[PDB]
């Protein structure tokens, strides 16, 4: 699972 | 540039999210070695939210001293503070060891325990008096003595235990309950009357530890209170306001813990939350009982 937002 | 000229026209060219995604390109890279070894993958709550290893947490411990947290260190402005994730059912021994350890005495929780039909955050604390709870690995007890509801926050008192040693201490837990993720909260009246109630219970003064702040991954919302905080600080003891760089104090503050902030529209938050306090800072003490009212806490 993930959070990270790399827009 | 001065932030109030630099506000407007920012918001009059509509270039939030390019000033946002210039601040990620200058942003600091540093080794996360011991938070990837495959013995610590239960100790962390997400993949790509991971400690640096020169300013992470140690536990005093032989056997494993990792924890998901990082100590931020802000210089100039004379005040620290701890950046964790919200425990997991595994790390809840941990977490109030490193509160015992670092002689923290609060805990500021930015989040739920359930948010958008997923667990967030592992119900660390007794709900009910009668339930205390405790953590056999660490071999600490935990106490709910009282809490004081509002419409938007609960500021909790609890008592933590070594039973090793004997020893007793009063821990304030400050949680705001309606701020979403990946969001901004109500208005910069409800943020500010928060922060002045965690600055007025003695908290986060220097004869204590560092104040363990937190959300889900404790990066997003953490980074907007931290922020906020540290440039009305600076403000303070410089005697020349207008050359604080909201901008710079964030790039000091990812040089001990990754991505703080998450979303443009945090960004824009800190500088209407920075805007707003500096009028306190400048000798207008009436303005903290017009956001009392403004927020709304009945």
């Amino acid at each position: 699972t993930d959070y990270y937002r790399k827009g | 540039m001065e932030m109030e000229k630099e506000f407007e026209q920012i918001d009059k060219s509509g270039s939030w999210a390019a000033i946002y995604q210039d601040i990620r390109h200058e942003a600091s890279d540093f080794p996360c070695r011991v938070a990837k070894l495959p013995k610590n993958k239960n100790r962390n709550r997400y993949r790509d939210v991971s400690p640096f290893d020169h300013s992470r947490i140690k536990l005093h411990q032989e056997d494993n001293d990792y924890i998901n947290a990082s100590l931020i260190k802000m210089e100039e402005a004379q005040r620290s503070y701890i950046l964790t994730q919200g425990p997991l059912p595994n790390t809840c021994g941990h977490f109030w060891e490193m509160v015992w350890e670092q002689k923290s005495r609060g805990v500021v929780m930015l989040n739920r325990v359930m948010e958008k039909g997923s667990l967030k955050c592992a119900q660390y604390w007794p709900q009910k008096e009668e339930k205390e709870m405790i953590f056999e690995d660490t071999n600490l007890k935990l106490t709910l003595i009282s809490e004081d509801i509002k419409s938007y926050y609960t500021v909790r008192q609890l008592e933590l235990e070594n039973l090793t040693t004997q020893e007793t201490r009063e821990i304030l837990h400050f949680h705001y309950t309606t701020w979403p993720d990946f969001g901004v909260p109500e208005s910069p009246a409800s943020f500010l009357n928060f922060l002045f109630k965690v600055r007025e219970s003695g908290s986060l003064s220097p004869e204590h530890g560092p104040v363990v702040v937190h959300a889900s991954a404790g990066i997003g919302r953490s980074g907007t209170f931290c922020l906020a905080d540290t440039c009305l600080l600076l403000m303070d003891k410089r005697k020349d306001p207008s050359s604080v760089d909201i901008k710079k104090v964030l790039l000091e503050m990812r040089k001990f813990r990754m991505g703080l902030i998450q979303t443009a529209d945090q960004l824009r938050f800190s500088y209407l939350a920075v805007i707003e306090g500096a009028k306190f800072i400048m000798g207008d003490s009436s303005v903290q009982d017009q956001w009392k009212e403004l927020s709304h806490e009945d």
